[PDB]
């Protein structure tokens, strides 16, 4: 209920900019 | 690296989760903002790749009532209008 | 004139009284002054065979000056050199390059210098007599013209003989030859010393030791000296000797000098100037800073404009631009100054023929750096970068797909480009250009998605990095997402999520994030 969100942002932060 | 100084209409968001500085790296802005959506509960816990912000601060900063998690560029550019880079 | 006294003098030098010998050689050097009596001594190998002995076996000074002075008076005449050589003088002259007095060296280092040029065999007998060791040891003399002869003798002996190039290195060579360029002002000596450093550079054994002592920083001092016979030799040295200079400073003035040489009317100078900058910017952080701070972009962009199709000029120039536009503080300006100085249109033209492949390998690598600053997304699409980058990507795949060859698949260089590199760069460049939405309609419209998927099986870990990344930058639009999810991608990506590098466990997981979800 809270993991599929966390693992998504720490992949959008992957790309920086 | 990269440093940006946000516009104060954005700072209210970061100043709500516990931010203390006045300038931030883009890693930090994408961190404090991700903590806001998680704390205030804006995702749709059904399928969680959607963020709601009808009558919230994001709904005023961004401009779109509902944006997806991985639309990248729009998010990247939606955050890039309330800041002034230094 | 007259002889009638040489046999009288032949034994008088061998007199065991070391005082009559001084009173004997006092006139031999005087009687050698005239051209007439000079021929008499040369025709008497019994006479010269005593002068050599009196040199390598004397305790006086006037004897050593009169003897070695006589041998100099013979060097101007032809058959007077063979007598010195057939009397075994070379092992004796090389000795006096040790005894400390200036009057004999101008007489000895010259008698060797003429013997090195105007008589054969000496270039070998000197190396055996240990001449290079005694010659380098006398590089600290306060005289300058004496060093012009000494350094020139080193150029004759070390020319094309890596036995001699290794001897000068072992006996402390480069560290001393730099303190000759860095100090004196005589053009003839600096022309010779630089002429020596070059034939020490091509041997990849002296290349660091010249850099380590301080060769580059000192050779750039004289880049503004008028005599062009000295200028290009210094540039020729650095070009061969910049391979191992990537990790030291002090070049602050050296980089603010080669940039100005790019606007020279001498093509052979710019070629030897951009190649230096191409090697001196491959790994250093602050070297790229200094180039962008002297206006290095505008001056280097203009070079390619007037170079035209001369790839020998554009090949290092594009590589130099690729370095400045990546991974340093002045990045956002280096990628912007190419636009503001009208460099974007010509760079795209280099993608098209008749440009060969090694230059294109560097140009398709420049686009991925030029596309970081988003102000260059529109101009690249306007100049036809997407439909041309796809073309080069198509052949590169439709040429390495010739795995059907001989039992083991022959992979063919010769041209210099490993054809897996063009795929490694083009799909790496499109991964950056596919951020602007208008590109994502062109890249989609060019019917390219069912091609990235076949690349996604390539065992190269740099193909998967960019192929499974350029698809992530296409996965935003649903018009392209659920289309990817049909033409493969559902299964080959399923177990890219356990490959080693954490840059492929992601990306390949970022594509699956949006596809067959809800
Ligand atoms: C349920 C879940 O966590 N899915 C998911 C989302 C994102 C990622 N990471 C990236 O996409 C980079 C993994 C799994």
């Amino acid at each position: 209920a809270n993991d599929c969100f966390k693992a998504a942002w720490q992949c959008i932060i992957w790309l920086h900019q | 690296e990269t440093l940006v100084r946000p516009k104060p209409l954005l700072l209210k968001l970061l100043k709500s989760v516990g931010a203390q500085k006045d300038t931030y790296t883009m890693k930090e802005v994408l961190f404090y903002l991700g903590q806001y959506i998680m704390t205030k509960r804006l995702y749709d816990e059904k399928q969680q790749h959607i963020v709601y912000c009808s009558n919230d601060l994001l709904g005023d900063l961004f401009g779109v009532p509902s944006f997806s998690v991985k639309e990248h560029r729009k998010i990247y550019t939606m955050i890039y209008r309330n800041l002034v880079v230094v | 004139l007259a002889t009638r006294a040489i046999p009288e003098l032949t034994k008088l030098l061998n007199d065991e009284d070391q005082v009559v010998v001084n009173k004997a050689a006092v006139m031999v050097h005087q009687l050698s002054k005239k051209e007439a009596s000079r021929h008499a001594i040369m025709r008497s190998p019994q006479m010269v065979s005593a002068i050599v002995r009196t040199m390598q076996n004397t305790n006086d000074v006037e004897t050593a000056r009169c003897t070695a002075g006589t041998l100099h008076n013979l060097s101007h005449h032809r058959e007077g050199l063979l007598a010195i050589f057939k009397s075994g003088g070379i092992p004796a002259l090389v000795k006096m390059l040790g005894s400390p007095v200036d009057s004999v060296l101008f007489y000895a280092i010259t008698t060797l210098h003429n013997l090195l040029l105007h008589q054969e065999g000496a270039k070998m007998a000197v190396r055996l007599a240990g001449g290079l060791q005694k010659m380098v040891a006398l590089l600290n003399k306060t005289n300058v013209k004496f060093l012009a002869i000494t350094t020139d003798c080193l150029q004759i002996l070390a020319y094309g003989n890596q036995e001699s190039k290794l001897i000068i290195l072992a006996s402390g060579g480069p560290q001393a030859l730099v303190n000759i360029m860095r100090t004196y002002t005589y053009e003839k000596l600096l022309w010779t010393t630089s002429r020596v450093l070059k034939v020490l550079s091509v041997c990849s054994s002296n290349k660091p030791a010249i850099v380590e002592a301080g060769g580059m920083q000192a050779l750039g001092l004289h880049l503004t000296d008028p005599s062009q016979r000295l200028v290009q030799n210094c540039l020729w040295t650095l070009r061969n000797l910049s391979d191992a200079a990537t990790k030291q400073e002090g070049m602050e003035g050296l980089l603010g000098t080669l940039v100005q040489l790019l606007g020279s009317d001498d093509i052979n100078v710019v070629t030897c100037a951009a190649g230096i900058l191409s090697n001196l910017t491959c790994n250093n952080y602050k070297n790229k800073m200094m180039v962008c701070q002297v206006g290095g972009i505008e001056a280097l962009v203009r070079t390619v404009l007037r170079a035209g199709d001369r790839e020998d000029i554009t090949e290092p120039a594009i590589c130099a631009l690729r370095h400045l536009t990546s991974r340093h503080q002045e990045a956002e300006m280096a990628q912007n100054a190419v636009r503001l100085h009208y460099g974007l249109p010509v760079v795209v033209k280099l993608l098209h023929p008749p440009s060969h492949w090694p230059l294109i390998k560097a140009t398709v690598g420049l686009i991925r750096n030029l596309a970081l600053c988003p102000a260059n997304h529109a101009p690249l699409r306007e100049q036809g970068a997407i439909p041309r980058l796809v073309q080069l990507l198509v052949r590169a795949h439709q040429d390495t797909q010739r795995r059907t060859s001989m039992g083991g698949t022959q992979q063919q260089f010769v041209e210099g480009v490993r054809m897996e590199e063009i795929v490694e760069g083009c799909t790496g460049a499109l991964h950056i250009l596919a951020r602007d939405v208008h590109n994502r309609i062109v890249i989609r419209g060019l019917n390219t998605i069912p091609l990235f998927v076949q690349l996604l099986y390539s065992p190269i870990e740099n193909i998967q990095r960019v192929a499974a990344g350029v698809l992530c930058e296409l996965a935003q639009d649903k018009e392209a997402a659920e289309a990817i999810e049909a033409e493969g991608a559902t299964a080959p990506l399923t177990e890219l999520l356990h490959s080693r590098n954490e840059g492929v466990a992601t990306y390949a997981a970022a594509v699956l994030f949006r596809m067959s979800e809800d």
